[PDB]
């Protein structure tokens, strides 16, 4: 129906805790062909999220018990992970669906399109999770090729403490560890954009300050678990 | 344990 | 499929946080027509419990904002109260049609029975929350004799202070007061139930003690706000 | 405010 409801009704399912709801209504607002405001992207970054979130959460319980009985000491515990895990590349493929037919070569600006390759490098990282044989050399493959795009972008048009800019070059590290098994790789984007964003610090507003430690928090963590 | 990564508002 | 393993996967869906499947899953347990298990009757609650828990949630964030507009002040916001309305009403159905074609008549024991009245007075006390007219009269009529079937098998078979006899008074008193709109009934039950249990505690070990004061705290945080 | 049922586990 109209794009302005559907906006409203993904906004009434935000406040409803409805995630699946909102993602659907977002993914009829982006089939309209407009560009998404800012607002507008974190509706369909928040709905989605939380969608995958879930069935990765349930995946990875599932997962651990099923490898913890393939060595020694039914069905069940297989036939239900592969029942989660269809479902979650059905989420992925629909959200690189709206990436690759609408989000990202319609994106007018340079934040957008960092912001929709990051996505479209997280989509596929979230797939390479459970992936297999061929299909996870081909994910991991578009997961880095992505990642690398949104990271030449953000290198020319982002200062170095922008959230969006850090936000992206954790995942592309954790991508690096938990994916590609690059831990060097991993520790040195980690440790680089941390110091090249420490360096800016004492520029920054007090609300500027918080979003850009926020992530860089995350970074600091990650270095300590992997060190 | 498991990395972090970049979370959503 | 198989009882032992729909309970499985009813098991699987929980630690999963998977409550929509956990709750077909114990809903095939339960047409396989044998009783279940105290554990097993716990499966069966929190799965539905936690499904209509999460609709329940956002039917009350959409009614508020629909009411709120309706002095002064597009149709999107009726639209999807009435979609979460209508599957709310279906989950309450799918229980209580489980309650009335197997688990009511088939318990072989007062536990089982009082258990199994509550959920039916509870879940006709979630649909008299959404209903109106003729719907809601009957709903109400229906609440009100469930419980008070339960309340009467709570008297006759268990102590003062046992948390299902505790449970069942404290939803039947929520019942009076939200739904009834019988407040000095709600406050009677309230107070009569906290009395008498209060009366048995000092025979209680700690973990007697700490199962019944959980219940007994929650009349009093409604003693509190009724008066 | 809203009353307070029996929790679940
Ligand atoms: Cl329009
Ligand atoms: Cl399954
Ligand atoms: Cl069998
Ligand atoms: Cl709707
Ligand atoms: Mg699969
Ligand atoms: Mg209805």
């Amino acid at each position: 129906m109209e794009r302005a409801s559907l906006i409203q009704k993904a906004k009434l399912a935000e406040q409803a805790e409805r995630y699946e709801d909102m993602a659907a209504f977002m993914k009829g607002a982006v089939e309209k062909g407009e560009e998404l405001s800012c607002e507008e992207r974190n509706l369909l970054s928040v709905a989605y999220k939380n969608v995958v979130g879930g069935q990765r959460a349930a995946w990875r319980v599932l997962s651990s018990i099923e490898q913890k009985s393939n060595e020694e000491g039914g069905p069940e515990v297989r036939e239900y992970r592969e029942k989660v895990e269809t479902e979650l590349q059905g989420v992925c493929d629909t959200v690189l669906g709206l990436l690759d037919s609408h989000l990202i070569k319609e994106a007018g600006d340079a934040e957008s399109r960092v912001f929709y390759l990051k996505m479209k490098g997280d989509y596929y990282r979230y797939l390479a999770e459970v992936a297999t044989g061929d299909d996870k050399k081909r994910i991991i493959d578009s997961a880095r090729s992505a990642y690398q795009e949104a990271m030449d972008i953000s290198k020319k048009e982002m200062p170095p403490t922008n959230p969006i800019r850090l936000g992206l070059a954790l995942n592309f590290s954790v991508f690096h560890y938990e994916i590609a098994n690059s831990p060097e790789e991993a520790i040195s984007l980690a440790k680089t954009t941390f110091d090249e964003a420490m360096a800016d610090l004492h520029t920054l507003s007090e609300d500027s300050y918080k979003d850009s430690t926020l992530i860089m928090q995350l970074l600091r963590d990650n270095l300590t678990l992997w060190t | 344990d498991r990395s972090s990564s970049a979370p959503n508002v």
